């Protein structure tokens, strides 16, 4: 389980270096939204709910955006791309503290590549 | 129903975007 | 949390410097309008609520006004454009004093590409 | 129904991808 | 806030000073209508109300004219233009006394751009 | 508050030297219609009551007729032309005397254009 | 509904301009 | 219904522009 | 009705031109 590093400003920004063989810990709050934004370029083909009533997804290129819409909405999201597939651990946070507003990955693996 | 529990009825049903 | 630093004629005139990392706190009262303008040339792509019932959302050009439409609207505004991502912490006031009538945006990461 | 018999439900009848 | 100058002839006619960082303080009592002039050749874009029931907008090119259409209509007007963006705080009187008929501004960031 | 000037033959003929920092005060009685005639050749643009429903507006050309269609009609008129912009105050008159029958304005800003 | 009071309402529910 | 709340709930209710 | 009264609400609905 990757479990997100915060921002030195504000722990709502979350930083995750990406790893193909690892899963993505995201802590969602009631009545907020999480942006989950892709690499650029990177061509989003499908996901894949535990509940497609529990979240709700809305994407525009590589910006996406999850909110849960129901009680005890523990899932998992499976989005997959043509270079990567993310998956993550959607799990419903129930005190409304400690929010993710935004989560950023950094790829080693291009880096490896361009090295 | 006391306010809270609307405010949570509400959060819960109302979509990413209106419209 | 980016608070905003109001103006010294009135204090409904708010700035905040944009920092990527870091999100920016909105009071929101009941019955008020705030302008949020972005960038010139700026171009918005896309925004996501906490609340899409919570709050009114109209946008003309890089002209963003918000408004709360309901009780107790603590959510999150994340509005997303080409260059960049803005997230709020839009938290309703309940005694309707201390308003914000327009957020505007000091961008240091331009000022320093330009140097 | 408890909300996890209600939970349970949902996780059962909900499809892998909305609309 | 800008509080408007009355006119020495008439108190209902009164003059106010643009600048860009204050809101100007629009007293509105019942049964009158405000004629608002924006700058000649100033090409409005957009405006919002804090309440669109409370007050009644009617537009001609650049002469505004509003009208409280309902009990305690205390809200915000920001009217924005291709030039610059106004901002107003529509406060209803009670008594029906001390009516403004015509808003009137003076720029003097053209002047000073003229200069 | 421009108060009109009656004619020497009859009271009903009033007289005002239009000032663009002055209002003009308007007596309108029960059941007369009131002939407000505006200068030679200028544009109507648009005008804006108090009362949508209190008075009775009509325009031909540059000849205004207004006449009280209910009770305690005290409101106030702003016709807006190409050159200028009128403003009355309409005060319904109780006992139905002393009406005006014909408002006829004196230009002091023209004929000093001419001098 | 004294008089006052239905002037009172014809001025709130009134437009700018009729028709 | 007091005329405050009348007034409030006409605020949550108005959007930005009329028409 | 008195016909004064009956002439004061004709005035007040009249027209200012009939068609």
């Amino acid at each position: 389980l990757d479990v997100p590093s915060s921002s030195r400003y504000d722990h709502r920004i979350r930083y995750v270096t990406y790893n193909p063989a690892d899963v993505v810990q995201v802590d969602t709050v009631l009545g907020v939204a999480t942006h989950i934004m892709l690499e650029e370029g990177e061509q989003y083909l499908t996901h894949a709910f535990g509940d497609s009533e529990a979240y709700a997804f809305a994407r525009k290129g590589r910006h996406i955006f999850i909110k849960p819409q129901a009680e005890l909405a523990n899932t998992n999201l499976i989005v997959v791309t043509d270079r990567r597939s993310y998956k993550f651990r959607l799990q419903m946070r129930n005190d409304r503290n400690g929010a993710m507003y935004e989560l950023a990955f950094r790829y080693p693996d291009t880096q490896a590549r361009q090295t | 129903k006391t306010p809270y529990e609307l405010a949570r009825e509400r959060m819960l049903r109302s979509g990413l975007t209106a419209g």
